[PDB]
């Protein structure tokens, strides 16, 4: 039996998977990274808008906070979301980009001088003042009434990615590319490591360590349309789910982007309107301030999609060979703000599309791009099954409820790996486990039969079959708009496909280096993630954020205010174990209203919200009167925690 | 030996704990001694393409190398301390330049393919530097030496007679066109290597480079087959059995 | 469009004892805007699903996907059959990197190591307050320190460079290129005897032929042409 | 290039998996292309040691390569095909022993201290097979060409008259120690690497052929200085301005 | 930390530890054999006289 031990595992060399890692090799905790492909080609480095930050140097970053970032990002939560981990990250982003623009990560910044915006109608010549200049600066964003957004070009994600990733081989940390893991290890409701499986040697390797965290990133490819790299297709949240103890959280929560360069799904940026550029329809105009006046775009996910299929399905929808779609025309947004910081999205459209953008309109439509569920933790990072923390994309620290806002997804990457990292360190440092020589075998030579019955395997299913047959239940049925009737000839193909899926039968019997193998013992595992938001999606009856249900269209505050607890409990059963979470009004720092734009008045109020909204001015008033900072009110209101290092207050510009 | 070159060959590392700095001294001359060569092919293709103005004019230059005007009518001697010496930074070149050569079996079988497959300009380019460069091995060894032992022979009647009656035509032929390929690239190559022209669009100047190279090289090609014609001719022209025209003196010899 | 295409690929299996160094004809009919990741899959999921070959992004950032195509190193997710004039297309795995199997091969590991041998990373002496505030740099300065910081780790560039090809230890384009990359970072403490001491001998900028083999073929389009001159007219004066 | 070649390139293996006999082939053509001119070059040393015998005796072997008794009195174009041929056996060796050469600051810094410490003869006689090789990539070149080139002007007289009057001797007195160090060597080195000479005791037969190796080589760097002095003088008594000695033709030339 | 697992540890990698480690090695049993001097150096290279069997 080959084993492996370590003082701490961190199952997923993503962007947040490597920030953990370093937080404990720096503190002598030996750790291990397994990884699919080699980490510094992750998802995280197509990251094109930004990083959001509440920074506030730019002339528009001007007076920017933690609580303006705060209100900013839990009223785009549709309230779904817990709020003092939102406190938490907030507190912490601002020093979190500090921390990399000193690892190298050459932020794009401010220049002495003035400007030539574009705004929403046009050039409107903006100045920097002169203490401004050579900070880091910032970009206008989706859903923000601030620019908090920071960029280095449009190719942000990648800049970063690689400086975290270059300062792991410079602590020792060891990555391990090209194995991955397939199982969890646990006894007696405690994780103490993996079951790995070389994706070239083809053998089983355990490998075991005091914690283990799992950074896995989205499942955008449970759907056929999705921005997401060819290797997010959730088999980490997946192994989680398959322990049958820890739970993941509003797994049918899932965030679509509205211009995605059709019919590839390769994204081009939302900086296409934070930078002045606008959506044109298929008449050509703006259905823009035409919608939702406070401007379509420069509105959250859930909102500048949803009417993308609603000019679509009033039979508007101008389509080619493959389906109807719109334009996004920032011909108009200069030759030099589109020939950089917008330079990959023109190179992606001329490589593609094959076509210009300073010169027209691309053909684009709204597909899935971000996934807020995942497994579910606490707020410390760790989850139910004791010693099995998580970080990123890929679980539900939920920071997000039912809609992540722009630039903010690749904040709570590092964010949370510094956080989550050190109460991860604590947990491996001081936690004591007892390693058994039985167990260990029983997970690993139980894992090896596996991988042989697939071999020996004689059913006559075409994994590629099924496969694509998901994706495309999916991407119709749990689309934008989703419906009762619909989500149960889902759910119902669905599991009809996970018990396809145990008849499949490869061709190439070796085992080693095996493709389709991997294709095989993969699948199984994103139907039952599959399962678990279509059903979870399903049972959610009503319209929150990104959760849109023609038939139960108003955002009950009443009913479901709580959070679709995802568990599958017996390796039998067919259909995940949904529980409920209830959220408490009597915690949150902002109670259950509008969420400044979006459709008006559309959510069946709860009681204790406007009580609590009350007893929340009272006390606001109140200690403005006895003279307090924001801080100490902020206290007051609702209290954080947080870990020693990252407790100190961001420093700003002018205090 | 000395014990820090014990040290430096045991270790890896200088005495006082540094990398040599020697790879980039002999960095420096194989490009160097390359550069010399370079130019000086260029001079001698034009102190030598007097031909193709009267045997007079030519045979004037031939004298004024060997300082007439300081030393009687002409001086020999004077010469083979020319050839003598661009015979030393001849030598010099080729041992600093062959360790940039394919040598075993694998090293020349893989970048062959590679060349192929490939089909880059600057990379396939490159190759015929390094065949040129094996070649002149041979034949500018013989020339090199001649001008060293017999510089006296040089002149627009006996630098004829050698072309045809000691045969060099069919050298001169093939080696006309070895040093003007491995000097035109050499120095194409050399100005993109150290890059003293790229400017603020080197990209440009790579590009006039390449296009600039060809001109000068083609002129240099055509300009240099007519002056080779020209001692041909002048040397099958030349049946009178009693004279030594290899020796054809005319006052401080000829 | 609906035009036959004739794919000529490359396989052995380096860790079975029976596979033989072959090509494989596969014949896919054309579409419109069909990239090699659309190809190279289709022979998969339907023709042959033994064909090895590594896709991630997709969109042409990520540097996962490089190959032989035609002759040339270059990303197949960003490459159309379109431009391929007669039809034919013949795939082989990047030379010069650790074969796996058919088209896939170790780019990896290789630049995870190369980084740790040029030293990669900000060489600080001491940290800034990550509570406190920001290092000012001239905005003009995090540019060009932006444009060296692109390199997305493909191996075209080595897998072009002639040299690289021959004597194997050398540091190649990517190599030299990020050495650079951090001379000019402010953040960055490191003087020119630091440098020559990574890359001053015959495997590091010194071995390198000016073949310019990679300047042109980056996917990215950086200047290793003038920059890796650049570098050697330091590291040549150096000490 | 074929597709085997790219395979065999792009895998290191043969499409038959199986490591190119190649290095073989070669590794059998460098010893082989060395052994031959190995031994030509001893009766290289004889055909021309005749000088020592009367001019006559001398000039006569000089028109037997000619085969006279075949084609007149003489022909001269016959002893250009031996030369332009072990010309082409001297290229072809040089290229596929140029391998074996030390190329590149480290590979030549590390051998030499090595060299040095050691005090190894065997391992010291090679340096010297490597470095002789390298100078004859310029000396033997000359004097290849011309028997190749001039081939009528080989007798008693006019071989003399090169000798001096064109000036070899300051040559053909450096290659004289080159060609005779690097072929004996070669051939004890050529003896004990395929050891056919082995047999019961190949300790006391590297032992033998390593003093044999001398006194053979002994006696050829003598008999060919005694050799040298002949044409030397034979070119110093000729100061007849009124004959042509190069062409000192007595029947089919001279 | 640094831990280090195998089926089987061998301290020792003399004539006796080896042989041990090849019964094992030869079931399944992953295993390790620590050494202060690589085995090859062992002390019973210098064996003289011979092994008694009653052959
Ligand atoms: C797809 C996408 C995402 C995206 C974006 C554009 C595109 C096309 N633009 C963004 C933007 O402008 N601003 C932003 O804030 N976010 C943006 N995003 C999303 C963002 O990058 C992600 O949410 C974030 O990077 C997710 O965190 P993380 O870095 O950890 O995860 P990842 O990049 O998805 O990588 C997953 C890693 O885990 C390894 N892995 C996966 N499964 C396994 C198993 N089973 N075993 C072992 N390792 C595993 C992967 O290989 C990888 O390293
Ligand atoms: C000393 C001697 C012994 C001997 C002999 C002549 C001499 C000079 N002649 C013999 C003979 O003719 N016939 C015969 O039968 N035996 C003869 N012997 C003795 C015999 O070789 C030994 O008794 C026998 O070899 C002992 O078994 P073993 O092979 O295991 O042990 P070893 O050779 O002594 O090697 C010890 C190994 O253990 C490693 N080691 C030691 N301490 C440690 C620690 N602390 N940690 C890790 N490794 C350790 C040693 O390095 C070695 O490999
Ligand atoms: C017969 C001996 C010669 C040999 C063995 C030889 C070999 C070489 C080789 C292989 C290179 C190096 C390519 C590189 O590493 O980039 C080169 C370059 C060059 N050689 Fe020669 N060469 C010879 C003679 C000459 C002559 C007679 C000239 C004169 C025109 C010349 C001019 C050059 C130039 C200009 C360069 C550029 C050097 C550099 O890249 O720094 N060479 N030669
Ligand atoms: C100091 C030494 C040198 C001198 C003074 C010299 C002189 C001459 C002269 C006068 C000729 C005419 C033919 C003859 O008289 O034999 C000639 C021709 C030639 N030389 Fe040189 N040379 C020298 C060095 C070189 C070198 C190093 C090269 C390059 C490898 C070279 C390449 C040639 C070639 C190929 C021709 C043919 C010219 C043509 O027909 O266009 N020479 N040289
Ligand atoms: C100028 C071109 C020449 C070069 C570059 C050269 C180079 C070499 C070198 C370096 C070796 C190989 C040592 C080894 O690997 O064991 C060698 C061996 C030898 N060479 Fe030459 N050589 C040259 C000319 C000659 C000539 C003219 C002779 C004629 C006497 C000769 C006879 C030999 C012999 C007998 C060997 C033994 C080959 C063997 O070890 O199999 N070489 N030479
Ligand atoms: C087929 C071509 C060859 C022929 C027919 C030939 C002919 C001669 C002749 C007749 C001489 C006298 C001087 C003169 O007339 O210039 C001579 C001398 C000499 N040859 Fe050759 N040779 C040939 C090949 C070689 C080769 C390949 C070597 C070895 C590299 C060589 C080395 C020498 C040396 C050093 C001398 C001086 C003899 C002494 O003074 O002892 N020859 N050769
Ligand atoms: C550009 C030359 C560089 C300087 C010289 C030293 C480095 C290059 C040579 C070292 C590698 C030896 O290379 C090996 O040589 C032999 C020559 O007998 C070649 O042999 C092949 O080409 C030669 C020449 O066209 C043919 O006569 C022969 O029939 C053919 O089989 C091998 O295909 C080559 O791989
Ligand atoms: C035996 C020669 C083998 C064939 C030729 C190719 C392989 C050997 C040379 C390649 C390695 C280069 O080797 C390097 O050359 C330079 C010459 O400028 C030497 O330089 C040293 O010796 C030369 C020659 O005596 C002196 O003029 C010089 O002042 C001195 O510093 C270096 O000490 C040597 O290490
Ligand atoms: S430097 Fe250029 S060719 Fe080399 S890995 Fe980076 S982008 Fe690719
Ligand atoms: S092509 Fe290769 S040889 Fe050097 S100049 Fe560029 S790295
Ligand atoms: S497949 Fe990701 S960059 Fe090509
Ligand atoms: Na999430």
């Amino acid at each position: 039996m080959k084993v492996q031990y370590c003082d701490s595992l961190v199952i997923g060399g993503g962007l947040a998977g490597l920030r953990a890692a370093v937080a404990t090799q720096q503190k002598g905790l030996s750790t291990i990274v397994l990884s699919l492909i080699p980490v510094k080609r992750s998802h995280s480095a197509a990251a094109q808008g930004g990083m959001q930050a509440s920074l506030g140097n730019s002339k528009m970053s001007d007076g920017d906070n933690e609580d303006l970032h705060f209100m900013d990002t839990v009223k785009g939560s549709d309230w779904g979301c817990d709020q003092k981990v939102a406190r938490m990250f907030v507190n912490t982003a601002p020093k979190a980009i500090r921390e990399l623009a000193a690892w190298g990560v050459p932020w794009t910044r401010i220049h002495k001088g003035d400007r030539m915006a574009i705004i929403n109608a046009q050039k409107t010549t903006i100045t920097e003042e002169d203490f401004r200049h050579g900070l880091i600066h910032s970009r206008d964003f989706g859903g923000t009434k601030k620019w908090r957004t920071c960029y280095t070009a449009d190719a942000t994600g990648h800049t970063m990615l690689f400086a975290v990733a270059n300062e792991c081989l410079k602590l020792g940390v060891s990555i391990q590319d090209r194995k991955e893991a397939i199982a969890l290890i646990h006894q007696d409701g405690k994780c103490y490591g993996a079951v790995v499986r070389d994706l070239v040697t083809g053998d089983i390797i355990a490998y075991v360590a005091k914690g283990t965290l799992i950074a896995t990133g989205g499942y955008g490819r449970i759907y056929k349309n999705t921005t997401n790299a060819v290797v997010c297709e959730g088999t980490g949240t997946a192994i989680a789910l398959e322990t049958g103890i820890a739970q993941l959280g509003n797994m049918e929560a899932v965030q679509f982007h509205p211009t995605p360069l059709f019919p590839s799904g390769i994204l081009l940026t939302e900086g296409c309107r934070g930078d002045g550029g606008i959506l044109r329809d298929v008449d050509g105009h703006r259905f823009m301030p035409d919608y939702e006046p406070e401007k379509k775009e420069l509105a959250s996910r859930d909102v500048v999609s949803r009417r993308m299929i609603e000019h679509i399905r009033k039979g508007k929808g101008v389509q080619s060979p493959y389906g109807q779609h719109l334009w996004l025309d920032i011909s108009i947004l200069g030759r030099k703000h589109i020939e950089t910081n917008l330079r990959d999205v023109q190179e992606i459209c001329e490589y593609f599309a094959g076509i210009d953008p300073a010169e027209k309109w691309a053909p684009v439509l709204p597909m899935q791009h971000y996934s807020m569920g995942g497994i579910r933790t606490d707020y410390r990072g760790e989850a139910k099954l004791k010693g099995l923390f998580s970080a990123g994309e890929a679980a539900c620290w939920d920071m997000h409820g039912f809609n992540r806002l722009g630039g903010n997804s690749v904040s709570e990457a590092v964010v949370a790996g510094m956080i989550v990292g050190e109460y991860f360190a604590e947990h491996c440092a001081n936690t004591q486990v007892d390693l058994e020589t039985k167990t260990l075998e029983k997970f690993v030579k139980g894992q090896e039969a596996y991988m042989k019955s697939l071999v020996e395997s004689k059913g006559t299913e075409d994994v590629f079959k099924i496969k694509n047959r998901m994706k495309d239940v999916m991407d119709d049925n749990v689309g934008i708009f989703r419906d009762g009737p619909h989500l149960e000839k889902a759910v119902k193909e669905l599991e009809e496909l996970y018990k396809k899926s145990k008849n499949v039968g490869i061709k190439n019997k070796r085992l080693h280096a095996n493709p389709e193998l991997e294709e095989a013992y993969r699948v199984p595992m994103m139907l039952k993630v599959a399962l678990c938001v279509a059903k979870g999606a399903l049972d959610r009856t009503e319209s929150r954020g990104a959760h849109n249900r023609e038939d139960y269209p108003k955002r009950d505050d009443i009913n479901w205010l709580n959070r679709t607890l995802a568990s599958w409990p017996n390796p039998e059963q067919t259909l995940p174990t949904l529980e409920y979470e209830a959220l408490d009004v009597n915690e949150m720092e902002i109670a259950p209203g509008y969420r400044g734009y979006g459709a008006k008045g559309n959510y069946i109020e709860n009681p204790l919200s406007v009580k609590r909204q009350e007893e929340i001015d009272k006390i606001q008033s109140e200690l403005e009167a006895a003279g307090k900072d924001r801080h100490a009110i902020q206290e007051a209101l609702m209290p954080y925690e947080l870990p020693a290092k990252y407790k100190a207050r961001n420093e700003r510009l002018g205090d | 030996m000395t014990n820090e070159s014990i040290l430096e060959s045991y270790s890896g590392v200088t005495p006082e704990r540094k990398k040599s700095r020697m790879p980039a001294k002999l960095d420096w001359w194989q490009s160097a001694t390359g550069l010399f060569l370079g130019l000086f092919m260029i001079g001698h293709m034009f102190f030598v393409s007097t031909i193709l103005l009267g045997d007079n004019v030519m045979l004037w230059v031939t004298k004024k190398f060997q300082l007439d005007f300081i030393f009687e009518g002409g001086k020999p001697i004077v010469v083979s301390f020319l050839a003598a010496f661009v015979f030393a930074v001849f030598i010099a070149h080729a041992f600093l330049a062959m360790r940039k050569f394919p040598i075993n079996y694998r090293q020349y079988l893989t970048f062959k393919t590679h060349k192929d497959l490939m089909r880059h300009g600057d990379t396939t380019l490159w190759w015929i530097q390094a065949m040129t460069g094996f070649a002149m091995f041979f034949l500018g060894s013989v020339h090199l030496y001649i001008m060293m032992t017999q510089p006296q022979t040089i002149g627009p009647v006996s630098s004829s007679f050698r072309m045809v009656s000691e045969w060099m035509w069919p050298l001169y032929l093939v080696l006309l066109f070895a040093v003007e390929l491995h000097g035109s690239v050499g120095l194409y190559r050399l100005a993109v290597k150290w890059g003293w022209f790229d400017g603020e669009t080197p990209d440009k100047t790579r590009a006039n480079l390449k296009k600039l190279k060809t001109l000068m090289s083609a002129f240099l090609i055509v300009l240099g087959l007519l002056t080779f014609g020209a001692y041909v001719k002048k040397g099958l022209e030349q049946t009178d059995p009693n004279i030594d025209y290899k020796y054809f003196d005319y006052k401080r010899t000829h | 469009m609906g035009r036959m295409l004739t794919i000529r690929v490359f396989k052995y299996d380096p860790q079975s004892a029976v596979s033989k160094p072959h090509f494989q004809e596969y014949k896919i009919e054309e579409a419109p805007s069909m990239t090699i990741f659309i190809v190279l899959n289709m022979i998969r999921e339907t023709y042959d699903p033994d064909l090895n070959f590594d896709f991630v992004c997709r969109a042409g950032i990520c540097g996962s996907c490089g190959m032989m195509i035609n002759g040339r190193p270059s990303l197949a997710c960003r490459t159309l059959t379109k431009d391929f004039e007669d039809g034919v297309i013949t795939l082989l795995p990047l030379p010069a990197f650790k074969l796996i199997k058919d088209l896939s091969v170790d780019t990896g590991n290789w630049f995870n190591g190369m980084s740790q041998r040029v030293e990669s990373w900000i060489h600080a002496q001491k940290e800034h307050d990550i509570s406190k505030l920001e290092e000012r740099i001239e905005p003009e300065v995090a540019q060009e320190v932006f444009e060296l910081d692109r390199c997305i780790e493909c191996g075209c560039c080595i897998a072009a460079c002639g040299t690289k090809i021959m004597r194997e230890d050398f540091v190649g384009a990517a190599g030299l290129n990020r050495v650079v990359r951090f001379m000019i970072d402010p953040h960055d403490e490191r003087t020119d005897e630091d440098y020559y001491e990574l890359i001053g001998d015959d495997d590091g900028v010194f071995g390198c032929m000016t073949l310019l083999a990679c300047h042109d073929v980056c996917p990215k389009n950086l200047p290793l042409q003038s920059k890796i001159a650049y570098l050697r007219r330091k590291m040549v004066s150096v000490n």
